[PDB]
């Protein structure tokens, strides 16, 4: 096994050229410096240890560093020059993967000193130097501060435009500190076992005996990143021609929204910001029923349809203040945002979505610049046109020249499924049948009585994560009376949840106590094992069984995009836009696929529905897990 | 003895009045207007012959006080056959109010 770390010019965007890198063998036990001109002899070195067999030791270098030494190598050197998935190590992986419980944990470390507040919740290698005590100093703060007073001003990162002795100097600092992040990883015995010395084994040994959370979670951030490097195909044209029919219907409705009102000081006051709505309803007579921790009336979508004012000018504006708020909302996602999707669209035409794989407690990643993970459905205004921008055929065939096919393959029903399993325990699979039988929805509704199935819908997952009793009860228009009746008759006609948290209360924790209206909700255990294995920390025991399922359910995802996957080359197919298929978004338990025709997608939906049996397969599920396909041009068809 | 205006009756009370007129660009929300106006209720009877008094409430009335530029209130404009002659922001007292009154007739 072998650690790294390198030094480019830039990002992932626009690298170009190769600075340092450092390589410390473990064999050897001695640090080795390269230069731009040793960039070469680099990457023999890492071919070495694959085929040794043995480990490559990089933090950030499943979604950075790889890829780029993968980039470097074509237009530098001209090779051919890729790491295979199975024979590299991702510490930032590892580090969300062990240490999802750290900050947390970091409070006293915060009020210690000994830790930046601005590395308050990085994983990354400058925020880990400071916990292992070998930070002797960051190479991004020495660089900042001596463009200011020794002359000439910065604008985002130039301390990598070229070498630099102390460049090479860091470089190694970075490495150290990923060697002491990696020990301090294989010092945890939850995920690797004591008995073996994961620092000088081969890579073969190293996935079988550790952990499965830690071999999956390599498998899926490699997964993701090329996701990201694949992108979300885009039609730029198509949300232009929105921000058009959006901004104009905003500006006939700001002119229209001063023909009602009508307002030291001057006035000019337009629907945004609280200070609007808020000074208007007081207006037109409108007393406040619900209320903030700070003091100000609740203004939300929720309040504003029930808003009546003796005022007929009044309350036919409130509906034209409804539409531009939402106005608001899909021009500050689209186009008038720091995050906006035009401002993402690369040059080839698409979006990529970032991805965090497991660095989220329990399970679904998260997604940010832009996220992909909330673009407004097919059932809101506008979101049609919205889903319809993100498609496959918004990017043609670099070869034939065709419109690619998108594939939409969504987890049916994943969450009652994961709850059928492990409530299968206690009912012999009854309530696991009930799935398969159909219209769970309408068993849960004879069972907590409820007049319609779909308050049976909105009652099964509000109650599983933790609800309230008036909550509970506003379904059917009560409060925490028919709330709490409700639970307990769903409760007494479904015994097997019941017992559910008697094998988790029992695995076992502490006990609880209530001082005059204070949630004192105590434990001894507040990590639950997950389905690979892994400790999911959750929360107090009020709910608890929102994490328990979310993290069966996403893990069984993240299993599930990775078997389809590998079965795809398996089979044959090729992964990327020059190839037959590529992964374009991953949504929970939905992911989004291009293909190049359409017969590929077909065997991309059984291929997805194969996958999802053998994840069900491999770790014993007590309930029958299944998925369902959709094809077509863009997202509004697959879903 | 104080005239009440409104945006339709500015023109004709203030600008076609043909006299002195002192017009109180006032709000109920503000502090130092909430002071001179007993100030301006006195002002009104002592001045009964060669000056006239008169408010215009800019909540009520938002269509007036932006054609006159109001950075603050509370505005006194001394209006002379529908011109401006001489504005004075700001609470002042009613020895203060004498003086601004009796200079500028």
């Amino acid at each position: 096994m072998i650690v790294s770390a390198i030094a480019a010019n830039a990002l992932l965007e626009s690298v170009t050229k190769f600075h340092c890198g450092v390589i410390y063998d473990y064999s050897t036990a001695e640090y080795v410096s390269y230069r731009p001109s040793d960039f070469g002899a680099y990457l023999d070195a890492l071919e070495a240890e694959v085929a040794r067999g043995g480990l490559i030791v990089f933090h950030n270098g499943h979604k950075y560093d790889v890829p780029a030494l993968t980039k470097l190598a074509k237009l530098q050197l001209n090779r051919e020059f890729h790491l295979p998935r199975e024979n590299c190590i991702d510490t930032l992986v590892l580090s969300r993967l062990i240490h999802s419980n750290l900050k947390d944990t970091d409070m006293g470390l915060l009020r210690s000193g000994k830790l930046p507040g601005k590395r308050f919740g990085s994983h990354a290698l400058e925020a880990w130097g400071y916990r292992l005590g070998e930070m002797k100093g960051e190479y991004k703060d020495d660089f900042k501060r001596m463009l200011e007073e020794q002359g000439e001003e910065y604008v985002d990162g130039m301390e990598w435009w070229n070498f630099n002795e102390e460049m090479m100097d860091y470089n190694v600092q970075d490495v150290v500190v990923t060697k002491a992040l990696l020990e301090k990883l294989l010092s945890d015995k939850h995920y690797f076992p004591p008995e073996i010395d994961f620092t000088d084994v081969g890579y073969t040994t190293f996935w079988s005996e550790s952990l499965e959370a830690v071999d999956i979670e390599h498998r899926a951030a490699w997964l993701l990143a090329k996701q990201e490097r694949n992108g979300f195909p885009f039609d730029t044209k198509a949300i232009e021609e929105l921000y058009v029919e959006l901004a104009a219907r905003r500006s006939e409705l700001l002119r229209k929204l001063t023909e009602t009102f009508g307002s030291v000081e001057h006035v000019v006051f337009n629907p945004s910001s609280r200070d609007h709505i808020q000074k208007k309803l007081q207006e037109a007579g409108w007393v406040p029923t619900k209320y903030t921790d700070k003091g100000a009336p609740v203004v939300d979508d929720e309040v504003l349809e029930g808003v009546r004012v003796d005022d007929p000018e009044k309350q036919a504006a409130i509906d034209l203040i409804k539409e531009y708020l939402m106005i608001q909302k899909r021009i500050g996602q689209s186009a008038e945002g720091d995050k906006a999707w035009l401002r993402y669209v690369a040059e080839d035409g698409k979006i990529h979505g970032s991805v965090n794989p497991n660095g989220a407690v329990t399970g679904r990643a998260t997604h940010a610049f832009p996220n992909l993970a909330q673009i407004p459905g097919v059932r809101s205004p506008y979101g049609e046109q919205c889903r319809a921008a993100f498609g496959a055929e918004h990017h043609l065939d670099g070869i034939t020249g065709k419109p690619w096919v998108q594939a939409g393959i969504d987890a049916s029903g994943l969450e009652l499924r994961c709850l059928a399993h492990f409530m299968a325990r206690f009912d012999n699979g009854e309530y696991a049948h009930e799935i398969l039988n159909g219209d769970i929805h309408t068993k849960n509704q004879i069972a907590a009585e409820l007049p319609t199935r779909d308050n049976a819908k909105t009652f099964i997952y509000g109650f599983l994560y933790g609800a309230g009793d008036e909550k509970i009860g506003q379904i059917v228009g009560a409060g925490k009376e028919r709330g709490k009746e409700l639970k307990k008759k769903f409760l007494e006609n479904t015994p097997a949840i019941a017992a559910l948290r008697e094998s988790i209360q029992q695995t076992l924790v502490e006990s609880s106590q209530w001082v005059a209206g204070e949630q004192q909700v105590k434990w001894k255990r507040r990590w639950i094992k997950g389905l690979d294995g892994r400790k999911v920390h959750v929360r107090s025991p009020h709910a608890a069984l929102n994490t328990l399922l979310q993290s069966a359910g996403a893990l069984i995802c993240k299993l599930w995009i990775i078997k389809t996957e590998e079965m795809l080359v398996e089979k044959g197919l090729k992964h990327g836009w020059d190839g037959d298929f590529a992964y374009m978004a991953w949504v929970h338990d939905e992911i989004q696929v291009g293909c190049r025709t359409e017969e590929i997608a077909q065997v991309v939906i059984e291929t997805a529905q194969e996958a999802m049996r053998w994840v069900g397969d491999h770790w014993n599920f007590r309930c029958l897990l299944d998925t369902e396909g959709k094809m077509g041009p863009n997202w509004a068809i697959c879903h | 003895k104080i005239i009440h205006l409104t945006d339709d009756s500015f023109d004709t009370d203030v600008l076609k009045a043909d006299g002195a007129i002192l017009v109180d660009f006032w709000a109920e929300w503000c502090g130092p207007c909430k002071m001179i106006a007993p100030i301006l209720d006195e002002i009104a009877d002592e001045y009964q012959g060669k000056l006239t008094v008169a408010k215009l409430n800019i909540d009520q009335n938002p269509g007036t006080a932006p054609k006159y530029g109001i950075r603050g209130i509370p505005t006194l404009l001394l209006f002379k056959n529908g011109e401006v002659a001489a504005t004075k922001v700001g609470a002042l007292s009613k020895g203060q109010l004498k003086e601004f009154l009796d200079a500028n007739l």
